[PDB]
């Protein structure tokens, strides 16, 4: 029993790990050793304490250089869908009908090709701020 | 359509309207706990202060957290929780407040025993008196600037912190 | 895809883009920061 | 492994999904004798297929409004991604930026860019310190009455002698009269000890 | 025939729902991002902007 809900087929420890798969308030859940799903409550991390006085401090005496990636998504597919093909089919029967409903299909282009305009413009102001081309020795 | 056949045998003429809005909140709901997540949980281990309170004389006992009530959240903390108050479901938060109640507890002692240093590698003991001789000279004001009035200085701070409660009481 | 339905090309190509940053990278390794100020 | 480029992913798959979701949408009848509109113009004539196909006109309809809502609302978190990357290729690779993790987690010194498909990689070289040692400290020290101060870094001893250091850096110096300047007399400042200077 | 009439009504309501609830997240979103940014640079040091 949670306050989430009932959970069934899952076997209740006292001991605490990270969260593989969240259930909801504190309760986590995971498959581990023989094997089973298990449930816990989540631990937020190892417990510490600096001995803290006056007239002490520690120095660093060594040091490490790091490298750390990062990743970001600067675009996306620019679409583009033909409104009165796909409601009318190429067939005049349905247009001389679809023709009382005005401008709508004409708009939806509009915002469309907005997307289409805009897009190209992302790709363009985050490269392309070097006034020449370099090339290395 | 409210458990009636009549209506659910004509609703699904109408294709997956209800799958895409499912798919809409369900992605909606997701994100408020990264949020929660990034807001917080910038601090790798939970610290924990001394027990005793030798800061130079700078009085902390306002927002620090009071272990005598069961709930660890301080003074302020509860002044401020106190002021403010068909198929329709509300889901639980992940992080109940406990925790967020260690996390901010962790970050302030941090924040107080090993100043800035806790943020970019393993935090590392500075007496307060010369964490201050560094922030002033971090505006051009030199640091015996402090050590010849610092008394005072604490004064102000333990006055300044004083109103705040008076301002959130009325 | 038979439906009216269309996709269209960027305008840079990605061989632009690697010329942008191999620049970028000739240019933090040869000339610092300068490059970027004048 | 893949799995490191996980965010660049989801965009494309959100995308694909939603094409199909509004392509597949053309077999639904909207209560229409058939989701064929030739089926319907051969076998009927204009007075009932002008009854039947405003239904089809209006579904599909609002279902190319719910797409180009839906794609309106989500172009925005593009741009200000885009916003955002632009800004740390502003700031951080043509420039050494002390803004704390704003680039890695750590004290930062340089940055690379890579590209990548509707996306962008950086590379971020951050410098930590990994020992420590122990040391005893004072805020200042008395000669001749007078207090002096360090001009920069901070005083250490570890126990014997007393030495001058810069602060994240073990390096002791011996203590001389132009590491450090004089300020008001000993009786001022709290836990001043006394010693020599040369 | 009266029962379209209902459900073309609750089913646009819906949609106005979804429609104000995904504009006020990503409202909140970018107040989200401005806290964990303040978090980020102004606790862990002293900022000069
Ligand atoms: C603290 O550091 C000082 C500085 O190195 C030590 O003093 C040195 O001790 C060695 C002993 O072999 C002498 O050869 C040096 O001439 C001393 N230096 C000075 C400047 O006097 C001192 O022994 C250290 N104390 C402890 C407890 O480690
Ligand atoms: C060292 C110090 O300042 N201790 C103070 C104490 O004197 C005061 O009674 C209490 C309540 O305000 O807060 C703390
Ligand atoms: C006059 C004064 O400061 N009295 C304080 C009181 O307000 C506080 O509740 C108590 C415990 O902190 O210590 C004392
Ligand atoms: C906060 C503070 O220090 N206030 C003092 C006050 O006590 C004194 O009456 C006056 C005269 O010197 O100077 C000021
Ligand atoms: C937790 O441990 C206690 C004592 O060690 C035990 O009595 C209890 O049964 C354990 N929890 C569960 C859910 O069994
Ligand atoms: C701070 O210094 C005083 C004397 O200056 C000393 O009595 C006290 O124990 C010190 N506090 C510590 C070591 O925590
Ligand atoms: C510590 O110093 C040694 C040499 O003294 C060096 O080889 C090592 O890389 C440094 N850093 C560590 C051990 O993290
Ligand atoms: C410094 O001294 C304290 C007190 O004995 C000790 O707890 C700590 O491990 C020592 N080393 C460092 C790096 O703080
Ligand atoms: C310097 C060493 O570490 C710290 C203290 O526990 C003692 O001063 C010990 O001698």
């Amino acid at each position: 029993q949670t306050r989430a809900g009932c959970l069934i087929g899952a076997e209740h420890v006292n001991n605490s790990y990270e969260c593989d798969i969240p259930i909801g308030a504190g309760i986590c859940a995971s498959y581990q050793t023989s094997q089973s799903i298990i449930a816990y409550t989540m631990s937020l991390g190892a417990e510490n304490s600096v001995a803290y006085s006056n007239n002490s401090i520690a120095i660093p005496t060594n040091f490490t250089i790091s490298v750390t990636t990062e990743i970001l998504p600067v675009s996306m597919t620019k679409t583009s869908v033909d409104c009165t093909m796909y409601i009318c089919g190429d067939s005049t029967e349905c247009s001389n009908l679809l023709l009382q409903y005005g401008s709508f299909c004409t708009q939806l282009n509009r915002a469309l090709t907005g997307i289409a305009v805009e897009q190209d413009k992302n790709t363009q102001e985050v490269f392309a701020q070097v006034k020449q081309i370099y090339k290395t020795p | 359509c409210g458990d009636s056949t009549e209506c659910s045998n004509l609703l699904l003429q109408y294709g997956s309207f209800c799958t895409q809005l499912n798919r809409a909140l369900t992605g909606i709901a997701v994100e408020q706990d990264k949020n929660t997540q990034e807001v917080f949980a910038q601090v790798k281990q939970i610290y924990k202060t001394p027990p005793i309170k030798d800061f130079g004389g700078f009085n902390f006992s306002q927002i620090l957290p009071d272990p005598s009530k069961p709930s660890k959240r301080s003074f302020i903390e509860d002044l401020l929780f106190n002021k403010v108050t068909n198929g329709l479901t509300v889901l639980p938060p992940l992080l109940t407040d406990e925790m967020i109640a260690q996390y901010t507890s962790a970050l302030l002692a941090g924040t107080i025993t090993s100043g800035w240093t806790f943020g970019a590698g393993a935090a590392l003991q500075i007496p307060f008196a010369m964490q201050m001789a560094y922030r002033f000279n971090g505006i051009g004001v030199t640091q015996n600037v402090l050590y010849e009035n610092q008394k005072l200085i604490a004064n102000q701070f333990n006055s300044a912190i004083g109103k705040i409660q008076d301002s959130l009481s009325s | 895809k038979f439906n009216g339905l269309t996709v269209l090309p960027p305008l840079l190509t990605d061989e632009m883009i690697a010329q942008y940053t191999s620049a970028l990278l000739a240019g933090t390794i040869t000339s610092g920061w300068t490059f970027g100020a004048g | 492994t893949a799995s490191a480029l996980g965010k660049l992913q989801d965009v494309v798959n959100q995308n694909a999904q939603a094409l199909n979701t509004l392509v597949k949408q053309l077999s639904s009848n909207f209560g229409a004798i058939s989701s064929v509109l030739n089926d319907i113009l051969s076998r009927l004539d204009p007075p009932e297929a002008e009854v039947q196909i405003d239904r089809l006109i209006t579904g599909r309809l609002q279902s190319l409004q719910t797409y180009v809502t839906q794609q309106l609302i989500r172009a925005a978190e593009i741009r200000a991604s885009a916003n955002l990357a632009a800004t740390k290729m502003s700031e951080c690779v043509l420039g050494q930026s002390k803004r704390v993790d704003f680039c890695g987690k750590g004290y930062h010194l340089m940055s690379f860019p890579q590209s990548a498909p509707h996306g962008v990689v950086f590379l971020h070289v951050t410098y930590v310190p990994a020992q420590e040692k122990n040391f005893t400290t004072a805020p200042a020290i008395c000669h001749d009455g007078k207090a002096h101060f360090p001009r920069e870094g901070v005083f250490v001893s570890n126990g014997t002698h007393w030495f001058v250091t810069q602060r994240n850096f073990y390096e002791p110096q011996i203590i001389t009269t132009d590491n450090t300047f004089v300020s008001g007399n000993c009786d001022v400042v709290i836990g001043i000890v006394n010693n020599t200077v040369y």
